[PDB]
């Protein structure tokens, strides 16, 4: 009937107002943190809201869309992944006292969705767009967006690592960007950070052997997958062991047996080898070792599919499997090897891969101590996020709280300018966009309802005046500091936040389970 | 069943002081809040003043009795400061209350308060500047810059304000006290053309009119009027009493009998020189004809402050008897005028020979300005008298109790015993003016006491507090001052009920 | 007994006054509903009234009483609107307790309502109509008419009745000095023929109340008189009884009596007075004895009536009885009796007077609620003329005036400190209830029809534009001649704003709890 889908829609609205409150005095630099209690007893300090999203757990289906929307939001975009959640409860917060008193929700989510065009368009029509064709632009909107993420002292130390990595010019000013197709950047643990430098080809870190001389150029992998495990025995012991007879017959099933298929299979030319992780096999015959050191040698370990996957795409091959193979299709390229250490400890061996249709250039960072090391990849990581979504479009604006007063007061207008009833649900829309200012206002340490009137009447009369500042604790126009955001963040958040308001808002009725 | 003697009972009085310290806190700015109080009987009030919510409000506790009777005596022999002397008191019993539960004896600092206070007695002495006759060449200029003053506390009108130091300043003949509870004054209601209007003498309410009440004249060369406590209605006399009904000659002739003695008991009361007749009861039909065909003059229906005012300023006598009565405790007039505006009669009884009371007539033509705008002419009225009355002056405000917070904090600084903390918490304790001050228009105390403190830190000043403007400026420009002599007597009276109350250990009960 | 301390106070404060506005809520506008009233004993009436209905209510709050009061004492210069200050002042509270949960004070939004009362009143003052002249206030008297009386006591319409009110109050106006008095005009109701039969009395009209009609009654005169010595054995404000000790004392004065009537009528024949008038009275028996004899003449004239009697004749009164003659009486014009039912009493009309001091209606009826609403109907009229005749400044009524003094609000806001946009927005949207409770109480969606004349007035211009309660063809305000005064509105908005100021301000704690 009415009673059972209002209680229902309730529930939902009361949840997700409780998933939303459970998290909200962490927006802005000047965050609280939150410590939050495993099963066991460990007590864990963090801030991130991502973390805490991920953490908890809780069954409800408002909840879980609200975790999908989240993590949705964070792989598109990758900034901003706790504002959406606020949009959410103030949009849920304005459904329901449209709701309380009596209108149909086909014409509550018609004015959302034109509220959400609107401010997409003005969005679109006030963000100033700049050039990128050069290298000059592209590295001056660079270092002016890198300087406004973490401290000084370590936006210093990456700034090498941010200048290296933007200096991987390979799309020719596309549409979209492959950041994350063929990028593969390695660890190493003893050296100085100081060395690092891009990489083509290969970068390994497991010795080959320790004999004579192994500088050759024999495509320098091996491409084999068959099984290399010895074969396991029924139980322990067949029959009763002490004198001879049975020790010889194990002394040529050791020696004489697993030798034959070695010899059947190093008859072809490129006598390379190698195998996976050692997760699943006991114990390797050294004999088979010892008898494979003459005629040259050369094996690796310690590999994983990862790494099977990148030098099946960089180089450009596909693995083979099966024993019955009378094929030749495992060659690779020839070029350089064997190499040694960089002064210091840690095995290394790079490949700059000469003549290969693969392209694909990684860096090599590394470290000591385990303390700079991801601190630097976490740097980098976020400096070629950051790029890619700068790349991927045109559009800048700066952040604060003037963008979205500056949308509260056009929907404002906006609405009081068209007309219908569906006119005052676009005016819940202009009650859902000035909490991010008086959230920043309360956090800071000042009067958020001074400091909003304020922001509005400056709005109001001299359009874009400035917004509200954190280092010094005043309003300052965002002029002099460099600090900028990408357009993107702020529509896609709106765009998927208003979605999932409408999927929240048509699913009602009842909830039957099995 | 359970009772103690000493922490406990002095913990026990300070918790049953804060009940009636905070039952009475937000009552002290200009514009503080309203409380209905109602009884038994079904009647409710609305009140704001502090002596009215204490006068009505009993307490069964020794403490907060003595301390409403402490206050109820300042307000009598002053009259300024109630409400201020039981916030220092409650905001001192405060401070000392977490410095008794760690084994401290209250005879140490009875004589550091005392120290304290005599201190404060005497920089107060020293830093209070009086002016009375000594510049501003002639007293013109000392009359404008006080009116100015005057209309400086509320923005109102310029004729409003000219009338009011015109009512204020043509009473003071006589007058050698120090309160305006001697001639008083009386809000009128009606309308006329002008907005405002003064006159000399007693004033009247409504009168009945009836047929041919013009007889009388309007205007009197020598009036006299007739205080005689009986009336002349038609319930007072009679034409038929108890006789025999057999014909009409009968009523004629006990109509005759009475009219005999009705005709010498008013030739009696007439031959003194009375003409004037002010009657308590309203007048009949036949009385008022009775008394124009004699050439008189009649009345009806009068309150009893108004006879109280007409004996007052004509210097009229209390008469116990209606008859024998002789012609020297009569009153005596000059001017007995009659005049109407729009929809009233209103009466002029001006030529008094005694100088005494004023009619300040304030019309307007409406009903809710009459009871409203009322309290803005009496705060003027009383600075006037103050700053006429008294000789020494300070800076009103918020701009007293941080200098002297300030000096007693580094005066603190240079004794080496257990009276540091004493003297100290005494200077912190005297932070409670302004910060309520600040409260009580709605605005932050934290965001003014902060600037405060910065701009005494050095410059020692008269910088109180605004209200309208909402900042920091000077008081002694703003037009606003207050006398040296209540700010001592208040701080007095809080240091004596603050020794009283510390000095009480224990009780002492008795059933039978 | 506990003290009320914190912000659960004001939260119950303004609960009792939102249950106590949604009684009057539902009663709005001509639609309404007829509400009963029933008492201790079997009396069961109904009406719609906001002054009624609020003298008779039992509430048990201290807040209620002082509304009841402050709502009852202002109904003199406002007439008919007592019930929409009630829903606003609900309204301005709901508003208020809405924007106090965010933590602001009530001192703020209290000094913000006292401008946004100013500037809505300075906007109404601009937007009215002055092009009224001797023509514009008497050709469209019949649409204003029936604007104000409507159709609820009889469903045709009335033109006798209007004109005469009309009539009544333009005789006093311009004769002295553009005013009116209130205690000039007086109402006058008995049961009788129909409601048609409206007469205008410029003289004055006194009953008599008869006790036998079948008794021989001749009218026969043309000159008044009034005296005010004892013309008949008086009552000296005293029950008289049987208080002689006697039985022969009875017929000396019945005889006594006898010759007392033969010397008056003498006295009357032989110096020329007729229908003299005194100020005493005695029993039945001796007007039953003076109208079988001869000569037909009433007593019975006890009480401040003579007061009339002094002033509808013109002259003085005698002092004694031995000072009469043919010049201290009053000459008279036509003093007769008139009796339309001509089976019950008599009554006297003076149609001799030298000025207009006692001009009243008589409407006849024929049951207790008709003539009771024709009677308000009439009192309203006799307040909408007066507030006429006061000012010649009207508006247009329906419901456009509260939307205008709303949009002008919302446009005149552009600079704000930290509280002003705020009071003027919590003070505007309070305004669009009377509408919409108005469109709510017919069978029309209130929120479409009031979006849909909220468009159409802010579109093009020429605001007057609004609903229709009687289901007509367009929504205008000018084609269906419907006004408002200007004065009434204005007294309404005050008295709201000074309630809703004293409720505000009145708020800390409570004595008994
Ligand atoms: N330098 C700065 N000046 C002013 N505001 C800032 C600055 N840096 C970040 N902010 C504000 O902090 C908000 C994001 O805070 P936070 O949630 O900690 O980061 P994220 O959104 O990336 O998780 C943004 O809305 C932005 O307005």
């Amino acid at each position: 009937d009415r009673d059972k889908p209002a209680q229902i829609r309730f529930s939902n609205i009361s949840a997700a107002k409780a998933v939303a409150d459970a998290i909200r005095t962490s927006l802005g630099p000047k965050g609280m943190d939150k410590m939050i209690q495993d099963g066991k007893g460990d007590v864990t300090i963090t801030n991130d809201g991502a973390t805490i999203l991920k953490q908890m757990q809780v069954l409800h289906p408002a909840a879980r869309m609200l975790v999908e929307l989240s993590k949705a939001q964070d792989i598109e975009a990758g900034d901003g992944t706790t504002s959406v959640v606020i949009i959410a409860g103030s949009l849920l917060d304005s459904c329901t006292k449209l709701l309380q008193k009596g209108i149909h929700p086909t014409i509550i989510s018609e004015s959302f969705q034109k509220a959400l065009e609107k401010g997409i368009e003005i969005l679109t029509d006030m963000s100033r767009p700049v050039e990128l064709s050069d290298r000059e632009t592209l590295l001056n909107s660079a270092t002016t967006s890198l300087n406004s993420k973490v401290v000084s002292q370590y936006s210093s130390l990456l700034s090498p690592m941010s200048v290296n990595a933007v200096m991987k010019v390979i799309d020719p000013a596309t549409a979209t960007s492959v950041d994350l197709r063929d990028i593969k950047i390695v660890k190493k643990l003893g050296g100085t950070i100081d060395d690092c430098e891009l990489v083509e080809g290969l970068v390994l870190t497991q010795k080959v052997s320790n004999s004579g001389i192994t500088r050759v150029e024999k495509a320098k992998i091996g491409l084999i997958q068959f099984c290399l495990s010895a074969p396991k025995t029924d139980m322990d012991n067949q029959i009763v062991v002490s004198d001879y007879a049975q020790m010889d017959r194990v002394l040529r099933e050791e020696r004489a047996y697993i030798l034959n298929l070695v010899k059947q299979i190093k008859k072809t030319g490129c006598n390379v080898l190698l195998i996976q992780k050692s997760i699943l096999r006991d114990a390797l015959s050294d004999l088979a070792l010892h008898f494979l050191n003459k005629m040259k040698i050369m094996v690796i370990k310690d590999i994983e599919r990862e790494d099977i996957e990148f030098i099946c795409k960089t180089i450009g091959t596909k693995p083979v499997a099966h024993i019955d193979q009378f094929t030749a299709d495992m060659l690779g390229s020839a070029e350089l090897a064997e190499e040694v250490n960089l002064n210091g400890s840690g095995k290394l061996l790079k490949i700059t891969g000469c003549a290969s249709p693969g392209k694909t250039v990684t860096i090599v960072v590394r470290g000591s101590n385990k303390l700079v090391i991801e601190e630097a990849e976490r740097s980098i990581h976020d400096a070629l996020c950051v790029i890619r979504c700068l790349v991927k479009k045109r559009a800048l604006i700066a952040g604060g709280g003037a963008p979205e007063i500056e949308l509260a007061l056009r929907l404002t207008e906006y609405s009081r300018t068209l007309s219908g009833m569906e006119s005052y649900c676009v005016r819940a829309f202009a009650d859902a966009m000035e909490v991010i200012p008086s959230t920043l206002a309360e956090n800071a340490g000042l009067n958020p309802i001074s400091t909003v009137t304020e922001l509005r009447n400056r709005h109001a009369q001299g359009e874009k005046t400035a917004g509200i500042n954190v280092r010094k604790g005043g309003i300052s126009n965002i002029l002099e500091e460099l600090v900028v955001q990408p357009l993107l963040v702020s529509v896609s958040a709106l765009t998927l936040a208003t979605e999932t308001v409408r999927s929240i808002l048509k699913i009602d009725d009842v909830v039957n389970t099995r | 069943t359970d009772s103690s003697q000493g922490i406990p009972q002095l913990v026990s009085n300070i918790s049953a002081c804060q009940v009636i310290a905070e039952a009475v806190r937000t009552t002290l700015g200009p514009r503080g809040m309203d409380k209905l109080i109602v009884d038994g009987r079904g009647k409710a009030t609305i009140s704001n003043d502090g002596a009215t919510i204490l006068k009505l409000l009993d307490v069964v506790h020794p403490a907060a009795k003595t301390l409403v009777d402490i206050a109820k005596s300042q307000d009598a022999e002053v009259g300024d400061g109630t409400t201020s002397v039981t916030l220092l008191a409650a905001e001192f019993l405060k401070q000392v209350k977490p410095y008794v539960e760690e084994g401290l004896h209250p005879q140490i600092i009875i004589r550091a308060f005392r120290t304290a206070t005599q201190l404060a007695v005497n920089k107060i002495k020293e830093i209070a500047v009086t002016v009375k006759k000594a510049d501003k060449v002639e007293q013109r200029k000392l009359l404008e810059k006080c009116a100015m003053t005057a209309l400086s506390s509320k923005l109102i009108s310029q004729q409003k304000a000219f009338f009011a130091k015109m009512v204020v300043d043509a009473v003071m003949m006589l007058d050698d006290l120090l309160q305006l509870k001697m001639i008083g004054i009386k809000k009128v209601q009606g309308g006329a053309l002008e907005d405002s209007q003064l006159v000399a003498g007693v004033a009247f309410k409504k009168t009945f009119s009836y047929a041919g009440f013009e007889m009388q004249p309007k205007k009197y060369h020598n009036p006299k009027i007739a205080l005689l406590n009986v009336e002349l209605e038609l319930k007072a006399e009679k034409d038929n009493a108890e006789i025999r009904v057999h014909t009409v000659e009968d009523y004629q002739a006990i109509v005759d009998a009475e009219w005999n003695i009705l005709y010498d008991k008013l030739e009696k009361i007439h031959h003194s020189g009375a003409k004037v007749v002010l009657s308590k009861l309203p007048i009949g039909d036949v009385a008022t004809q009775y008394f124009a065909d004699r050439d008189m003059f009649c009345a009806g229906r009068v309150p009893e402050e108004d006879l109280k005012r007409t004996m007052m300023a004509c210097g009229g006598s209390i008469q116990t008897s209606v008859n024998a009565l002789s012609a020297d405790v009569l009153g005596r007039c000059q001017v007995f005028e009659e005049t109407q505006i729009g929809g009233e009669r209103y009466n002029f009884f001006t030529g008094c020979p005694k100088a005494k009371t004023c009619t300040f007539i304030l019309r307007g033509g409406a009903e809710q300005f009459m009871e409203e705008t009322e309290r803005s002419l009496h705060d003027a009225i009383m600075i006037v008298r103050r700053a006429i009355k008294n000789d020494s002056v300070v800076a009103g405000g918020g701009a007293i109790e941080m200098e002297l917070s300030k000096y007693l904090r580094d005066y603190s600084r240079t004794i080496p015993g257990k009276q540091q903390l004493l003297i100290g918490a005494y200077a912190k304790a005297l932070e409670i003016i302004p910060r309520q001050l600040c409260d009580n228009a709605g605005f932050d105390a934290t965001n003014i006491l902060n600037k405060l403190r910065a701009r005494h830190a050095q410059g020692g000043t008269w910088y109180g507090v605004d209200i309208n403007n909402e900042d920091i400026a000077d008081n002694f420009e703003a037009f606003v001052w207050e006398p040296a002599m209540v700010r001592i007597n208040a701080l007095t009276a809080a240091s004596e009920a603050a020794c009283l109350i510390v000095s009480v250990d224990e009780t002492i009960k008795n059933p039978r | 007994k506990s003290r009320l301390m914190g912000l659960e106070a004001l939260k119950s404060h303004i609960m009792a006054a939102k249950a106590v506005a949604n009684t009057m809520r539902t009663s709005l506008g001509p639609n309404g509903l007829d509400k009963m009233m029933v008492d201790k004993d079997g009396d069961v009436t109904v009406t719609n009234d906001g002054a009624t209905i609020l003298s008779m209510m039992d509430v048990d709050h201290q807040i209620a009483k002082l509304m009841v009061e402050l709502s009852k004492s202002q109904d003199d210069e406002i007439g008919d609107g007592t019930t929409g200050v009630v829903v606003l002042a609900g309204a301005l509270l709901e508003e208020a307790e809405q924007l106090l949960d965010r933590g602001i004070h009530p001192i703020r939004i209290a000094d913000g309502y006292e401008q946004a009362a100013r500037v809505a009143i300075e906007h109404l003052d601009k937007i009215s109509d002055s092009v009224l002249v001797d023509i514009k206030d008497t050709e469209p008297l019949i649409q204003t008419a029936k604007t104000t009386l409507g159709s609820k006591v009889v469903n045709s319409c009335h033109r006798q009745m209007a004109e005469i009110a009309v009539n009544a109050v333009l005789t006093v106006a311009d004769m002295e000095r553009r005013d009116v008095d209130f205690e000039l005009i007086k109402v006058e109701g008995k049961v009788g023929g129909r409601l048609e039969d409206t007469k205008l009395i410029k003289g004055v009209i006194v009953d008599k109340d008869f006790s036998h009609p079948q008794m021989p009654k001749k009218v026969e005169d043309a000159k008044i008189a009034i005296l005010t010595c004892p013309f008949e054995p008086p009552k000296p404000k005293t029950k008289h009884k049987l208080d002689v000790t006697s039985v022969e004392d009875y017929k000396a004065l019945q005889k006594y009596e006898k010759e007392k009537f033969e010397e008056m009528i003498q006295q009357i024949k032989e110096t020329g007075a007729n229908l003299a008038i005194c100020q005493w009275g005695f029993d039945d028996e001796a007007n039953h004895l003076l109208l079988q004899n001869n000569l037909p003449a009433v007593r019975w004239v006890g009480g401040p009536e003579i007061e009339l009697i002094a002033i509808a004749t013109g002259g003085r009164i005698v002092p004694r009885f031995s000072e009469l003659t043919a010049e201290k009486l009053g000459f008279a014009g036509l003093v007769q009796e008139i009796s339309f039912g001509t089976t019950k009493d008599k009554m006297l009309v003076i149609e001799q007077c030298k000025n207009s001091r006692a001009v009243t209606i008589f409407i006849r009826g024929g049951n207790k609620m008709i003539i009771e609403e024709a009677k308000r109907s009439l009192h309203d009229a006799l307040c909408v003329i007066r507030n006429l005749i006061r000012d010649n400044r009207v508006v247009y009524g329906g419901g456009a005036a509260e939307i205008s003094c709303a949009l002008a609000v919302s446009q005149e806001a552009d600079k704000c400190p930290t509280l002003e946009q705020y009071a003027m927005r919590a003070f505007a949207d309070a305004l669009e209830v009377i509408p919409m409770a108005l469109s709510e109480n017919s069978g029309m969606n209130p929120i479409q029809t009031m979006t849909e004349v909220r468009a159409r007035q802010v579109k093009e211009m020429n605001p007057a534009l609004g609903i229709d309660c009687l289901h007509k063809g367009t929504n205008d305000m000018k084609q269906q001649h419907v006004i408002e005064t200007l004065i009434g509105k204005k007294q309404q908005i005050s008295l709201a704003t000074q309630m809703v100021r004293m409720i505000l301000k009145i708020d800390d704690i409570r004595k008994p709890g």
